[PDB]
Parts: C-alpha cells; structure tokens; sequence
C-alpha cells in the first residue's frame, strides 16, 4: 500500500528535515551520504521514539 | 519518483580538486589548460609556439 510517509524508531537524535538512513537493529539514523538515504523526517524525534518522515 | 537521480560533480565525494574539473571539461584544450602547468609545455602540445615558447 505505497505509502509516502512511514514511522520508524529513532536509532538516535533526529531532527527536523535531517535525511535518514539504517542503523543498528534497522533503527533510523541520520546521514549524510546520498545512497544510503532513504527518507526524510518531518519531526523531532529522541533515540528510541517513533519518527514519521517522507520516502523520496 | 523519477528514473535516474542525476547526481553532479560535487556530489562525488572522494574525487579530487582536479579531478572534479577534468570531469566538468567540455574538450581536449579545456583538458590541456588544466593539466599542463608548464605554459611552454602547454605551447607545444597545443601546436603554437611564440619565439620565447621556442627558447624556453
């Protein structure tokens, strides 16, 4: 069902607009390098919480 | 969501000073100019040389 936004646990401190990537346990972590990203969050979110951000 | 992702030059995070602007070049003369130091080197290999090109 394409979904266009997914929530997903914080492997770490996200914050707003940062691109994601995966992390330990398939957590979601910020990056940097363009390949390993897969999605960019849309809140704030703590290690461990939950953190809805945008495909693309 | 698109096809291909057409990254640029300055996304290629390993290249080089040179080498990102070998890649940017259009032609082989744009080439030269970069990697020929030696303006009387450069003289001969682009075929023009001035009497000071020749002594040097």
């Amino acid at each position: 069902y394409p979904l266009a936004a997914w929530q997903v646990i914080a492997g770490s401190d996200i914050k707003v607009g940062d691109n994601l990537t995966t992390g330990k346990d398939g957590t979601a972590v910020p990056t940097d390098d363009p390949s390993t990203v897969f999605g960019y969050a849309v809140e704030e979110a703590q290690e461990g919480q939950l953190v809805t951000l945008v495909i693309s | 969501r698109s096809k291909e992702i057409s990254i640029e030059v300055e996304d290629i995070k390993d290249a080089g000073d040179t080498g990102k602007r070998l890649l940017k070049i259009n032609t082989p003369s744009g080439a030269r100019n970069i990697i020929i130091e030696n303006e009387d080197a450069k003289a001969l290999i682009n075929g023009e040389t001035t009497n000071t090109n020749k002594k040097n």
